[PDB]
RNA sequence: UUUGGCAUAGUUCC
DNA sequence: AACAGAAACAACGGGCGGAACTATGCCGGAC
DNA sequence: GTCCGCCCGTTGTTTCTGTT
């Protein structure tokens, strides 16, 4: 609807991606936190966690909650086919 | 290839007082054949042979006609299980009798023993 | 943001909004009905050549960086001398 | 602005000067064929150029299946309710983001973007 | 425009009157610290059509171990110097009996003339600086350490307690900003001293070479 | 400089086997074109594009000289592989080449000049189309912009070059036995060896060429099949190849 | 056979148009030759996509494309191309049917097969270059269905979505539940295991 | 380097199409002394090359004109020639002194437009 | 108790 | 007018990870 | 037993001003 106004020193498309991916690492972040205060005393990710002996809070997320955003060349994944990602959607697609 | 490349190619080759004419006019494939007599892969692969079928050719000779049939102008090597092999359309019990795996998919060449895939 | 302006280069390309050469040798029957007036004006009051070279300026990218027609024309009139001549409108 | 040719050579007519009677001649460096032009300007240049893709969207890509479509935004004239709907499409334009749209039905092919 | 004209011809002369403060000249404090109000109403507040010509401004000051060792301190007036300007300051500073001068250039000098200012380098000396080059003083910057011109009894001193050759030290370009700056020919000795992370204070030393 | 910055922008086309770059109206007028409106028929399909007509006239005001099939087609073998001392030797070879090898899938008959101009304006449209951001760059990346060799078109390619040897060397016998006038054979002029040994060696090695030039020849095909599992036998069988480095 | 055809099917050749009746026509690629050109460009890829699925005049390995914005249509009939089956969807409803899946279950002394099944349109080939006009749905029984519209044209289907894997890769149980990386080493030793 | 090389064939160019244009013999415009009753201020300075007496008197005039509507909206000799005399000073080159006068009328007769004494 | 080399391909580990 | 100092652009050449383990083809041709 | 794919340090070429 044209009403999103641009970000000094960005772009439209640039504010949008901005947004959209700061959205979506919110969401993230938020599920990883639930999944991390929602473990037990006797969980052994949260032992070779704690103990710095191997793995980290973000591989615990990724394995409870979710896996998150894939980027390619340090943006979302791009338009492989004529202005969209697989066959499988339709043309001009941003949704997550 | 076998079918349709390797006749193609010797038609589109341009034919080469008195004056002499020459001019291929079609090909033949028999059956892989061994000289010192079909020659079965697996003994290809023992004697460190070549699995091949020699190409014969039709050149009719001119003078300014005479035809020679049947010109043997070298030998073609054959990929396992294809058409022109000898271990087409065989059954599992006759593949058995000739010592070939009845699994085994084919798709490979035969030279001097070893097996050769082409890549893509 | 004036050193922010002060710091960053800006060609006439950066501002302008449309250019355009005509053929108009009348000084007061001017092709462009738009600048009859103030080229009368400038003309009242005084050779030349019967060609134009009239450009028009972006408002927005005029008034972003905090410039003014006057400035323009004197940058003009320091890149090229007085073999130009230069009349501009005000905002 | 636009390309006039002669009518003997068939080649570019370009611009010459008419020294007596303050006028503009369009030209050809084949032949001596003169012509008098209502344009008046030689050269026009845009650097804007945020051109309308209405002009340039066809209306055959109302037959697109892997394009969008939705019944919220009834079509002007013909009020059909499926109109198909998508972005400028278009390569070096700097940002946006706005839609366009065609109508589905067959022979109307009206082009709009609220 | 002419206020911009007069900030550069006063920042230039304030960078100058630093550069001698630091060469060991005789700068007063009042002329070392100039408002721009000040300078606008001693010596013209007009460029254009105005008392400051880029002449008038040239500083004549004496050494402070020797009055009889003097520097100039010339404005020249054309953005491109010349053979026959060159000459021109010459020959003042042979009928005022000065050995050492600087030139601030508008934009540049002709390779000619400076081939020319390079000859006569036993007879006089002289160097030149673009306009440019002055309007900041590189000392004042926060990347540049302290440095201390040493005199050849500083020098022999080191090079004995330490057991160098002057081969074996850290050198300096005399094309170098800051050689430049504080007028160093070759086979001077330059001191550093700067602060340190892992010691506090750390004293270099530099062969200008 | 001033000219250039007018101009902007210049089209221009290189021609395989000619020394350097051409303007892209000489070409079309060595087709046999001459009038600007009919080259601008074969390059702009609607003639109501203002700004694709502004685009174009830079490259027509290169046309200001040269106006003749003749000349065009001199200008155009100036330039050969060996420039030739004579014009007629030079004109004659702007002709094989505009009609060999530019564009010979469109076709090497005698009236091929109305569909070659056709694609080559097809060429400079897609171009200015390409310029003016109405369609998207291409990708070498994207997989219907790709092909692959298989056993077929290997074996073809290798197989065209033997047979020219094959009919090189029978070529040279029958030349020999034939200037002394005496007779002439037919099996003692073929060499079976060079087909069967090239097809045995270009196999066995995996240098995709002849034995004399197995420096440019792209090593890596034909490999020895792998045998260690089914699965390796398998994957082996069903494999590509990215010739990049 | 394909130009053919083409002639058959009123398609206007090159050296017989003029140069004005090009701007509202589809050019028409033959093997990336320029042939001619068409006033009809829907009817002429109905009727080609027709032809192609009874399998009559074009065999099945060709590919048409229809750009519709550029207003172009390219038929390949080269060699090299790479393409995988896909099952066709008509309106909403894949053409595949409980009698197609019975004669097919019942395989053996019924000859019956992959060929019949592509002979009668149910499957089709789509190369690379051909599926940027497609529509794929991942799952007939739970994308086709009524739903909040997301897409109601869907031109094809997924046989199974599994089939994008290699030789090697299809021995992994649950790959989606790995990690890519897991994936591509496994990919890489199922290939020096023992057996 | 490549824009000074540039901007180096730009001034060469410029400056010959330039000389083509300029005649054998530039007549110098004679500079004709004011009147005794002349009211402009420096009205014999030559400072602005090409800037006659006769020009400075029209803009003047307009000035005048300006300031006179101006007064009759809102219910000037002297400060017609200090607006001029201002302008006069400050101007470098002909076309910038006519343009800052321009400019003046015209923020004298928005001054007039909203009712205010300029 | 005596010693070939050049090239290409594949694989292991960071 | 002749000479000389300095600079813009173009062409040329060298440079590009570390280890390790298997295998296979080939080392000149006619007379 | 005889003949047959990207970066950037050097050096050149050419050009453009200054002196006498
Ligand atoms: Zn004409
Ligand atoms: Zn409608």
């Amino acid at each position: 609807n044209n009403e999103l106004e641009p970000t000094p020193g960005n772009t439209l498309r640039q504010t949008f991606e901005n947004q959209v991916n700061r959205i979506l690492n919110d969401a993230r972040d938020k599920t990883g936190s639930s999944a991390q205060k929602s473990l037990s005393e006797y969980n052994n990710f949260k032992s070779m966690v704690v103990s710095g002996a191997k793995g980290s809070k973000i591989n615990i997320s990724q394995v409870i909650a979710v896996v998150g955003q894939q980027n390619v060349e340090g943006k979302r994944i791009p338009f492989g086919f004529k202005h969209r990602t697989l066959p499988h959607f339709i043309k001009d697609d941003y949704g997550p | 290839f076998i079918q349709m490349s390797v006749q193609r190619i010797v038609e589109d080759a341009p034919p080469i007082p008195p004056r002499y004419l020459l001019k291929f006019e079609q090909i033949y494939l028999s059956k892989p054949t061994h000289w010192e007599s079909p020659m079965m892969p697996n003994e290809a692969r023992l004697r460190n042979l070549t699995y091949s079928a020699p190409l014969y050719v039709d050149i009719t000779k001119t003078v300014i006609q005479t035809q020679h049939q049947k010109t043997f102008i070298g030998k073609i090597p054959i990929m396992l299980r294809s058409t022109y092999c000898l271990l087409n359309g065989l059954t599992d019990r006759d593949l058995c009798e000739l010592n070939e795996c009845p699994l085994d998919p084919g798709g490979y060449f035969i030279i001097n023993g070893s097996e050769k895939v082409l890549i893509a | 943001k004036d050193i922010l302006c002060r710091l960053e280069h800006t060609t006439l390309r950066k501002v302008t909004a449309n250019t355009a050469i005509y053929y108009d040798p009348n000084p007061q029957s001017t092709v462009v009905a738009e600048d009859q007036e103030w080229v009368n004006v400038y003309y009242e009051m005084p050779r030349i050549s019967p060609w134009l070279l009239r450009v028009e300026l972006d408002r927005k990218h005029m008034t972003d960086r905090k410039l003014t027609m006057e400035q323009i024309a004197e940058k003009i009139n320091a890149g090229f001398g007085d073999d130009l001549n230069c009349i501009f409108n005000d905002d | 602005v636009g390309i006039r040719f002669c009518q003997e050579c068939n080649n570019m007519l370009y611009p010459k000067e008419d020294k007596e009677n303050r006028i503009l001649l369009y030209a050809c460096r084949n032949c001596d064929y003169q012509q008098e032009a209502d344009n008046s300007c030689i050269y026009v240049n845009k650097i804007t150029h945020e051109v309308d893709e209405l002009t340039q969207i066809i209306a055959d890509v109302s037959q697109d299946p892997t394009l969008p479509r939705t019944e919220d935004h009834p079509c002007q004239k013909c009020g059909h309710k499926e109109a198909v709907f998508f972005q400028s499409h278009s390569a070096r334009a700097e940002d946006a983001m706005r839609l366009y749209y065609v109508c589905t039905a067959p022979h109307c092919g009206h082009r709009w973007t609220e | 425009d002419d206020e911009e004209e007069t900030y550069r011809l006063w920042k230039i002369r304030k960078t100058i009157m630093q550069l001698c403060h630091d060469r060991g000249y005789l700068v007063t404090q009042d002329g070392l610290d100039q408002t721009l109000e000040e300078f606008k109403a001693q010596f013209g507040g007009k460029p254009s059509e105005g008392r400051p010509r880029r002449t008038d401004l040239t500083v004549l000051v004496a050494h402070n171990d020797d009055p009889t060792d003097q520097m100039f301190v010339f404005f020249p007036e054309e953005p491109k110097v010349g053979i026959k300007t060159i000459k021109v300051y010459c020959q003042r500073m042979q009928e005022e009996n000065i050995t050492r001068a600087l030139i601030v250039v508008q934009q540049g000098m002709t390779p000619s003339a400076k081939q020319s200012l390079v000859d006569m380098a036993p007879k006089y000396i002289l160097e030149q600086f673009l306009q440019q080059e002055l309007l900041i003083n590189i000392t004042e910057h926060e990347l540049v350490p302290e440095h201390v011109v040493m005199t050849k009894e500083e020098v022999t001193e080191l090079l004995a307690r330490y057991k160098l050759r002057e081969n074996q030290l850290p050198r300096i370009q005399a094309g170098d900003p800051v050689a430049r700056y504080f007028g160093i020919k070759r086979g001077q000795v330059v001191k550093i001293i700067r602060p340190s992370e892992t010691a506090g204070r750390y004293i270099t030393y530099r062969l200008v070479q | 400089g001033a000219k250039k910055s007018a101009i902007g922008q210049r089209i221009v086309a290189t021609l395989p086997y000619i020394k350097q770059e051409v303007p892209i109206i000489i070409v079309f007028r060595a087709l046999g074109f001459v009038s600007d409106r009919d080259i601008l028929e074969h390059i702009i399909y609607d003639f109501e594009d203002p700004e694709m007509m502004e685009m174009v006239k830079p490259s027509l005001d290169e046309a200001f000289v040269i106006q003749e099939q003749n000349v065009a087609l001199n200008f155009i073998g100036s330039r050969g592989a060996k420039p030739g001392v004579t014009k007629e030797k030079r004109i004659k070879y702007a002709k094989e080449v505009l009609q060999k090898e530019m564009l010979p899938h469109v076709g090497v008959s005698d009236f091929c000049e109305t569909k070659k101009a056709y694609f080559l304006g097809y060429m400079v449209h897609r171009l200015l189309l390409a310029a003016l951001g109405r369609r998207e760059l291409d990708d070498r990346d994207h997989y219907g912009n790709k092909r692959l060799d298989l056993a077929g078109p290997l074996l073809a390619f290798l197989f065209r070059g033997m047979f020219k040897n094959l009919l090189k060397e029978v070529r040279i016998y029958a030349q020999k036995f034939i200037d002394r006038g005496k007779d002439f054979n037919l099996e003692l002029a073929i060499k079976t060896r060079i087909i069967s040994d090239g097809l045995k060696y270009s196999l066995a090695t995996g240098n995709w060429g002849d034995q004399k030039k197995a420096h440019q020849a792209r090593a890596g095909v034909s490999q020895v099949l792998n045998r260690l599992t089914f699965a390796s036998t398998l994957s082996h069988l069903r494999r590509l190849n990215s010739p990049i480095g | 056979p394909i130009l053919e055809f083409l002639e058959e099917w009123s398609m206007e050749n090159l050296e017989e148009i003029s140069p004005a009746a090009i701007a509202d026509a589809t050019k028409i690629f033959v093997n990336g030759c320029w042939v001619g050109i068409h006033k009809d460009p829907e009817q002429l890829m109905n009727t080609l996509r027709k032809l192609r699925r009874q399998m009559d005049i074009i065999v099945s390995e060709v590919s048409m494309i229809r750009d519709i914005r550029e207003r172009e249509i390219r038929i390949y009939t080269d060699a090299g191309r790479i393409c995988r089956p896909l099952l066709i969807v008509e309106k909403q409803k894949l053409l595949l049917k409980k009698r197609h899946i019975d004669q097919l279950k019942e395989r053996e002394y019924n000859n019956y097969s992959w060929q019949d099944l592509v002979a009668s349109g149910v499957v089709e080939y789509i190369d690379t270059l051909e599926e940027e006009t497609v529509m794929l749905a991942m799952t007939p029984d739970d994308l086709q269905e009524k739903e909040v519209a997301y897409c109601s044209t869907y031109t094809h289907c997924e046989i199974h979505p599994s089939m994008i894997l290699g030789v090697c890769a299809s021995i992994i149980p649950f790959p989606d539940h790995n990690q890519s990386p897991r994936n591509t080493y496994q990919s890489a030793m199922g290939k020096q295991a023992m057996g | 380097g490549r824009d000074e090389a540039h901007k180096r064939e730009w001034n060469l160019f410029y400056q010959k199409q330039m000389q083509l244009r300029k005649g054998k013999d530039p007549k110098i415009e004679e500079f004709v002394p004011p009147d005794e009753n002349c009211p402009l201020k420096e009205a014999s300075s030559r400072r602005i090359p090409r800037l006659t007496v006769k020009a400075r008197e029209h803009c003047l005039r307009l000035l005048e004109e300006a300031l006179s509507s101006n007064r009759q909206s809102t219910r000037l000799r002297a400060k017609a020639v200090e607006l001029e005399h201002e302008t006069f000073r400050n101007a470098k080159v002909a076309n910038l002194y006519k343009a800052s006068v321009l400019k003046k009328v015209a923020d004298i007769h928005r001054a007039s437009k909203d009712g205010q004494p300029y």
